[PDB]
């Protein structure tokens, strides 16, 4: 096994009010079955586009999720990970 | 590259266990079990790779198979049935793709074995008039009175098969055809110069290996038991 | 089925030329290979096909294979006797042990026997053991007599049936009748249809 | 200069019934195809996708790959059932396999592949074969993968010739794409005293970061991995640490082919 590396970064310069999209990069996993979810103040957001799976050449798995969002003050945006390898799931927060 | 296959026939009862046994030395991983059935291709039951392993094939129902070793790939069949009369085919190959087939093996499963009946077998002696017309003699056997039709009529001379100037009936006779199960019959023939025939130091023989009952069935009627066996006729040659 | 083979069955004079078709849906098709089988006995390679579009020959066999067409045919040059057989198409979905065999249901040939110098009668012989037992041999025949079954029930007469004595290069059909009822050879192939110039000895 | 085509395949097989196989296609860091498990059919994700091949070519060699998905699936499921009960279930296969192209009509071949995450087979030459630090079991797949003669002569076919042929078309119909060249945003930002450098939607990949004051490059900055963004874009971020009080005149210099000649300055 090996254990999700989760990376949250937004595509645009963040600024509030202003659309963006806000991607979610899950990297350097085995074996590839995975759920990656993207959440809006700790609720499942709805529509999330993923990437085709891949794999590096060291033959890990990589995956890269992301959907529209606009950043604000009072917002909290997370992409919460699950996989065999942990015995519950990862949560990594977005920050500014 | 040779493979075997042991008993090359056999009648069995409903519920009886049945084994047919499959050999070869040709060292080869892999054995596979067909069965042959007029209007259908050869289907795969059982296959093993190796000794230790038996992989279901594609109409594996009713058959259980056993690799003990490289040598024995067996077919086991723990609850015969009608349905699985048949004729039996075992393969083995290396890890290419020929399949080295053997002669086949012919299973015959009946409801019930009251019927069951060896043969009685019967040589007739060249007519005076073929020899003298055709310089021919001709041999006919006769077997007769026998139950089911599992019989392989073989001929020999100076304990020795011949095939030559021989034909059998390619399939038995009905003695009672408008009767429930009756008992059948077969005809063959060997025909030789009349000089062969006339040598009185050449002995001829009609035999008939007939498939019955194990000693291991029960038997419930008086009768004798009418088990496998082989009943035959002979002759020597005359001037 | 996906190995459909044609002819079902087919009847061919001595001498003849024939073919046999193949044709199949297998995926994919590494081989296909054409078995015989005598009636009663098991199954003897003739040829193996491997190319796209391939041609073989085994003595009197030839037979080709176009993988774009998935169709294979079975040339059998001048036939004898001994080619009386089923004819099996087999096809191999891998060039190794990984592969599965598909297996037609056969194509069978009758191959009717020429016979070059007809003869025809009917002799008595005698069992060995019991004088007071016999048969009647009606024998030498041309393939042309068909032989019917008998009147009564109480008689049996065994059907045509070709023997090669290969040492003399002469083949003979023959029939057998015999019974326990007044029953004589004269009277045993009464009702067949046999030639007008048949022996009938005393 | 060097690029290299890649067909990734992964497959995994639960347990005897369920197995399921996705492959995705790349040149350089550009996926050009995609294949479904549950697609009959391969996906072109790129209006070039197909090359300079003619429709009748990339039909038939579709085609191949129809037939060997089917047949890899199989033939993997006897494999086990051959080895049982040294291996089983959960198993993840992948292949990583295609050409990689240089000056000249030059051009090394590879397929390369992997079991439970471990490289251990390769086709190479002629046949396939295991790589040093392989289990000896897998010489019976070996050897029954090399008794396949019509695989290998296939295989040998798609590597020596197909691969460069197709992917020396691709590089003539990807030009536009393949040479695009996309601007890079920046801004600052902080955390516990981290200063932060973030740089995205530039294409291609080469991208120099750097902090600096004023023309003295601040040599402990740290490069983080290149990320992508969804639209084929990259993002990379550099960090300093740096005590409290110190961020005055600290500049983070980037500089990128996009961007002819002036460069992108941010004072914090
Ligand atoms: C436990 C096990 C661990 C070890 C496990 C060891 C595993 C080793 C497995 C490797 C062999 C598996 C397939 C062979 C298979 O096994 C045969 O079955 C099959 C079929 O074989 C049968 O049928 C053939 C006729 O088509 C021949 O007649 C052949 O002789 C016959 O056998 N043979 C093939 O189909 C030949 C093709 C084989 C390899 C092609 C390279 C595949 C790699 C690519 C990356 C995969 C998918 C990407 C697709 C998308 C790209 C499209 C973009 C354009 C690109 C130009
Ligand atoms: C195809 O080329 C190989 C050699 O190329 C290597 O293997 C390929 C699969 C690919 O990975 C390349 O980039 C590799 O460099 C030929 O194999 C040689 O064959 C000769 C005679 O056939 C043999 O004696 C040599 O040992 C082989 N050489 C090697 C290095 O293994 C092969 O003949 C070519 N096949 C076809 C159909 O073109
Ligand atoms: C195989 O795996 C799948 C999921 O991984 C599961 O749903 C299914 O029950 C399994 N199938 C069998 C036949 O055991
Ligand atoms: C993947 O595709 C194959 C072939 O169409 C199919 O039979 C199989 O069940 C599919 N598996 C899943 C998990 O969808």
């Amino acid at each position: 096994q090996k254990t999700p590396q989760i990376q949250v970064y937004s595509r645009h310069p963040p600024e509030n009010g202003k659309p963006n999209i806000l991607n979610c990069y899950v990297t350097q996993f085995h074996p590839p079955h995975i759920e990656i979810q993207m959440l809006k103040n700790g609720k499942k957001i709805p529509k999330v586009e993923m990437s085709d799976m891949s794999f590096s050449k060291d033959w890990s798995f990589y995956i890269l999720a992301h959907t529209e969002f606009t950043p604000t003050e009072t917002d909290t945006y997370a992409c919460r990970v699950k996989h065999a390898s942990m015995a519950e799931p990862k949560t990594v927060y977005w920050d500014r | 590259a040779a493979v075997t296959q042991s008993p090359r026939n056999k009648v069995a009862v409903t519920g009886g266990k049945v084994t047919l046994s499959c050999n070869q030395t040709n060292n080869h991983n892999n054995m596979y079990w067909y069965r042959q059935d007029t209007g259908h291709g050869l289907r795969l039951i059982h296959y093993s790779y190796g000794a230790g392993s038996t992989e279901k094939g594609d109409i594996p129902d009713g058959y259980k198979a056993s690799r003990p070793s490289q040598e024995n790939f067996s077919l086991i069949l723990e609850l015969a049935t009608p349905s699985q009369t048949s004729v039996y085919f075992c393969a083995s190959g290396d890890e290419g793709y020929t399949q080295y087939f053997g002669p086949g093996t012919r299973l015959l499963v009946l409801e019930d074995l009251r019927n069951v009946t060896p043969p009685k077998v019967s040589l007739f002696e060249p007519s005076k008039a073929e020899i003298s017309h055709t310089q021919k003699a001709t041999l006919v056997c006769l077997a007769t009175g026998f139950y089911p039709d599992h019989v392989e009529l073989s001929w020999w001379v100076n304990g020795k098969e011949v095939h030559s100037g021989v034909c059998t009936d390619p399939q038995p006779l009905k003695e009672q055809p408008a009767l429930n199960d009756s008992r059948y019959s077969l005809s063959s023939r060997l025909r030789v110069s009349a000089t062969f025939w006339q040598n009185p130091r050449n002995h001829f023989r009609c035999q008939v290996q007939f498939y019955g009952l194990s000693e291991n069935d029960e038997w419930t009627q008086d009768r004798a038991k009418p088990v496998t066996q082989i009943v035959s006729a002979e002759a020597w040659g005359r001037a | 089925t996906q190995v459909e083979q044609s002819p079902q069955s087919l009847v061919v004079r001595q001498g003849e030329n024939c073919v046999l078709q193949c044709n199949y849906s297998v995926t994919p098709d590494n081989h296909l290979r054409w078995f015989k089988q005598d009636t009663g006995k098991g199954l003897v390679s003739l040829t193996v096909l491997v190319d796209q579009k391939d041609k073989t020959s085994n003595g009197r066999y030839s037979a080709t294979l176009d993988k774009d067409a998935k169709h294979s045919t079975l040339h059998i040059t001048a036939t004898l006797l001994d080619d009386t057989a089923t004819y099996i198409c087999v096809v191999g979905d891998r060039g190794s042990a990984l592969g599965r065999l598909h297996f037609g249901a056969g194509t069978q040939l009758i191959v009717i026997p020429d016979i070059q110098n007809p003869d025809p009668a009917v002799y008595q012989l005698r069992d060995s053991k019991s004088s007071d037992k016999s048969v009647c041999l009606f024998t030498d025949f041309d393939s042309q007599t068909n032989v019917s079954q008998s009147k009564d029930s109480d008689v049996y007469i065994t059907d045509k049936c070709v023997l090669d004595m290969r040492s003399m290069d002469f083949k003979s059909n023959s029939a057998v009748a015999w019974s326990n009822k007044d029953f004589a050879c004269a009277n045993a192939f009464n009702n067949s249809i046999i030639p007008e110039d048949t022996f009938f000895p005393s | 200069k060097n690029y290299t085509f890649r067909c990734l395949q992964m497959s995994s097989f639960a347990n005897r019934s369920w197995s399921r196989t996705d492959s995705v296609v790349w040149l350089g860091d550009l996926q050009t195809h995609r294949w479904s498990n549950d697609s009959a059919t391969i996906s072109f994700t790129k209006p070039w996708s197909q090359g300079k091949l003619s429709n009748q070519q990339w039909e038939k060699l579709q085609h191949m790959f129809q037939v060997y998905r089917v047949s890899f699936t199989r033939d993997i499921q006897e494999l086990v059932k051959m080895m049982s009960p040294k291996e089983d279930y959960p198993i993840e296969i992948q292949l990583s396999a295609g050409c990689e192209m240089y000056p000249g009509n030059a051009s090394e071949s590879f397929l390369h592949v992997a079991f439970q995450g471990k490289y251990v087979v390769r086709f190479w030459g002629t046949s396939w074969q295991t790589v040093p630090g392989a289990p000896s079991w897998l010489d019976l797949p070996i050897k029954v993968l090399n008794a396949d003669q019509g695989t290998s002569a296939t295989v040998q076919m798609l590597l020596n010739d197909t691969c460069p042929l197709f992917v020396r078309g691709l590089l003539e119909a990807g030009k536009s794409d393949l040479e695009k060249q996309e601007k890079p945003v920046a801004w600052l930002s902080s955390v516990p005293r981290q200063l932060v450098c973030h740089v995205s939607g530039f294409y291609p990949k080469p991208v120099w970061v750097m902090w600096m004051r004023g023309d003295q490059e601040q040599q402990g900055t740290h490069r983080g991995d290149f990320l992508p963004n969804a639209d084929e874009t990259w993002y990379l971020q550099a960090t300093l640490d740096v005590e409290a009080g110190e961020e005055a005149g600290l500049a983070c210099r980037v500089k990128h082919s996009s961007l002819g000649g002036q460069d992108i300055i941010l004072y914090w």
